[PDB]
C-alpha cells in the first residue's frame, strides 16, 4: 500500500506587509482683534509690549 | 493690567479755592463772621461755639 507516486509539496502563504498612513490636517488661522487706542505714546507702549 | 489700560482715561483736573470766612458766613441764618467769632471764642473762656 505504499504509493509509487511521491506526494506534492505545498507552497507556503504570502505574509502581509503592514502599512501605516500618515496624514496631516489643516486648522484655520486666527484673525486679528480690534484696534483699541490708548493714552500712551510710542516708546512706553513699545517697551511694555 | 490690560483691564487697567482699557479703563484708562484722560482726566479733567480742576482746582478750587475754599475760603472758610465765606463758608461759615454763607450758611443758614445761624451763621457768623469767622474773624470776630474766633477772636471772641478764643478770648472768652466760655462754652460758646
Amino acid at each position: 500500500g505504499q504509493p509509487l507516486h511521491l506526494p506534492i509539496y505545498a507552497t507556503p502563504a504570502d505574509p502581509k506587509a503592514l502599512l501605516s498612513a500618515a496624514v496631516a490636517t489643516s486648522q484655520g488661522g486666527g484673525k486679528l482683534p480690534e484696534s483699541f487706542i490708548s493714552l500712551w505714546r510710542f516708546p512706553h507702549m513699545l517697551e511694555n509690549a | 493690567e490690560d483691564a487697567h489700560l482699557k479703563q484708562e482715561q484722560r482726566a479733567l483736573e480742576v482746582e478750587r479755592t475754599v475760603s472758610l470766612a465765606q463758608v461759615y458766613q454763607s450758611l443758614g441764618e445761624k451763621s457768623f463772621a469767622l474773624k470776630d467769632k474766633i477772636e471772641a471764642l478764643l478770648q472768652g473762656d466760655k462754652e460758646t461755639s
